[PDB]
């Protein structure tokens, strides 16, 4: 993607703040609380009927840290996200088979906890620095999709 | 919501489409399915060659439910129920697949009817296509 | 539908904006403009700088809009039908945008309360706006 | 975009066929037909008021050759249309205000027309290449919007 040093310095910085456990997840539990159909893909971890049941499952929450920490790696590559996420966008269409929608949704759920967590530091121009951040993200993973 | 007059050019048009139905079904699903790969997502048990029998049914209940649809114009909520409920709570197709299947639908129809997609026509089949979507998406939250 | 935990969660959140709904309105606006560059296309006539007074005063309007739906839960096409008619008929803003919007005032929420924008709170709010962006879109076509 | 040679071939053969005036007209009337928010931007051509008007209007059918016209040039570059585009992203961002969907309603208008023009002739595989062009031609012009 394309970041200003603004940009660059804005994304780079509240990452170190980030505790990716914690904050993947939130942001996984969201996900299947406010799309409930992302559930179909998650049949094996449980009992997603409430929104407090999703909140303290413990393979929603094992599953956020890893996604997290997968998308942590991609920061470090903020150059080149398509061959950094080669090998798990093959992954996901191939195997998984994960309409790359969800990774659109995901996105913008992440923009939100981080918004919730963070509150007035989260302004505007760091909103948008992450929002073409996770738009590279779910675009480097639906690039193998054939 | 459908005008009046979006009813009457629906139905004129499917009227048009009648035993076809079934085949049209089928190529609208491998349209989509060579337009928009990643819908491909869904069908990860299926056989998708072209041609393929199952693909062939598909089409056919889809054209099927559609033709439920137009019958029942007025009243669509009752006469999807048990499809909204399916989608909704089984299948769980993120919505944004319902505009491509739509879209494939549309151009499946213009190729067939040279005489009919008249450019009303095709504005009543798109809002109609538009509603349908709407209805089998209803429930998923 | 909104349920009736639906619309009690969102009756207890809008609450708790309360005389905010302004600055909010506005913050969503800049958030939206700066996130997706697209919808600035619509406001060539505003100055979009931050702090802008045309910024401020539109936010206001908007976040108005949303406080009568709000109170009109029960009722949201007849409250809404005039800006229905406006966004329809003159403004004419591409669908799409509102859920750029709506995705942007969720944000601006969760920035300024941290105690009630629980994910229970989260769902509910996501689609009051989607149902607002569906009344607002309703005589497009 | 990444057509393979089989694609590119595909689309060359069918444009060949194509009456660039005709169906411009009729591509843009449909647009301002089926999506009539798209009339936002032509209060100047005049009568709008019905299908058989919009179709009609000589302003409509010459702003259809034009638009066709441009895009016609462009299946000269499909190896190059972020460079061939860039002045008229420039020109729809800056002056026009053109919001960038309207690009992509246009673009699947587009295929409805010449599936109703060629019938059979636009098989599956044929729309899977001009699908390709549209968003690829939707991409380049939504490029320089900032
Ligand atoms: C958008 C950023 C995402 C990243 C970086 C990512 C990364 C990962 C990683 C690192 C794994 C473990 C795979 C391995 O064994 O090598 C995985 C698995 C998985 N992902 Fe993704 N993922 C993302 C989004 C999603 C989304 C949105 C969904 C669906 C809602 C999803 C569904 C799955 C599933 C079903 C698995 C396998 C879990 C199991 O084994 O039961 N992922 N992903
Ligand atoms: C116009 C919209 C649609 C209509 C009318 C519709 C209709 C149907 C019908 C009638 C069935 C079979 C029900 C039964 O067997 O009891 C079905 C199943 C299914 N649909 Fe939907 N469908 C639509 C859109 C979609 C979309 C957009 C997708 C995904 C890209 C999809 C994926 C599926 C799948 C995968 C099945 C199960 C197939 C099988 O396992 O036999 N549908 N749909
Ligand atoms: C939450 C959904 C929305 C609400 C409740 C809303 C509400 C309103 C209100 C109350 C007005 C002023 C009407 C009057 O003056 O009485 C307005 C005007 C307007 N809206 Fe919407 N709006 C929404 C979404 C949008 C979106 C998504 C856009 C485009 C990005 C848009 C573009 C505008 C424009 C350009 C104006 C006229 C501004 C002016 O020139 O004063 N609206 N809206
Ligand atoms: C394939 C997509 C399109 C192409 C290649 C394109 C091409 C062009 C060209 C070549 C011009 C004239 C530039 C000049 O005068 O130097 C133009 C102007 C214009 N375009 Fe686009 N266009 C596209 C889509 C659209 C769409 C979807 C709309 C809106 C509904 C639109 C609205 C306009 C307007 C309002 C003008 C100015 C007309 C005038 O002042 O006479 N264009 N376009």
């Amino acid at each position: 993607v394309h970041l200003t040093p603004e940009e660059k310095s804005a994304v780079t910085a509240l990452w170190g703040k980030v505790n990716v456990d914690e904050v993947g997840g939130e942001a996984l539990g969201r996900l299947l609380v406010v799309y409930p159909w992302t559930q179909r893909f998650f049949e094996s971890f449980g009992d997603l009927s409430t929104p407090d049941a999703v909140m303290g499952n413990p393979k929603v929450k094992a599953h956020g840290k890893k996604v997290l920490g997968a998308f942590s790696d991609g920061l470090a590559h903020l150059d080149n996200l398509k061959g950094t996420f080669a090998t798990l966008s093959e992954l996901h269409a191939d195997k998984l088979h994960v309409d790359p929608e969800n990774f659109r949704l995901l996105g913008n759920v992440l923009v939100g906890v981080l918004a919730h967590h963070f509150g007035k530091e989260f302004t505007p121009p760091v909103q948008a620095a992450y929002q073409k951040v996770v738009a590279g993200v779910a675009n480097a993973l639906a690039h193998k999709y054939h | 919501v459908l005008s009046p007059a979006d009813k009457t050019n629906v139905k004129a048009a499917w009227g048009k489409v009648g035993a076809h139905a079934g085949e049209y079904g089928a190529e609208a699903l491998e349209r989509m399915f060579l337009s928009f790969p990643t819908t491909k997502t869904y069908f990860p048990h299926f056989d998708l060659s072209h041609g393929s029998a199952q693909v062939k049914g598909h089409g056919k209940k889809v054209a099927d439910a559609l033709t439920n649809a137009v019958a029942h114009v007025d009243d669509m909520p009752n006469a999807l129920s048990a499809l909204s409920d399916l989608h909704a709570h089984k299948l769980r197709v993120d919505p944004v697949n319902f505009k491509l299947l739509s879209h494939c639908l549309l151009v499946t129809l213009a190729a067939h009817l040279p005489a009919e997609f008249t450019p009303a026509v095709h504005a009543s089949l798109d809002k109609f296509l538009a509603s349908v979507s709407t209805v089998l998406t209803s429930k998923y939250r």
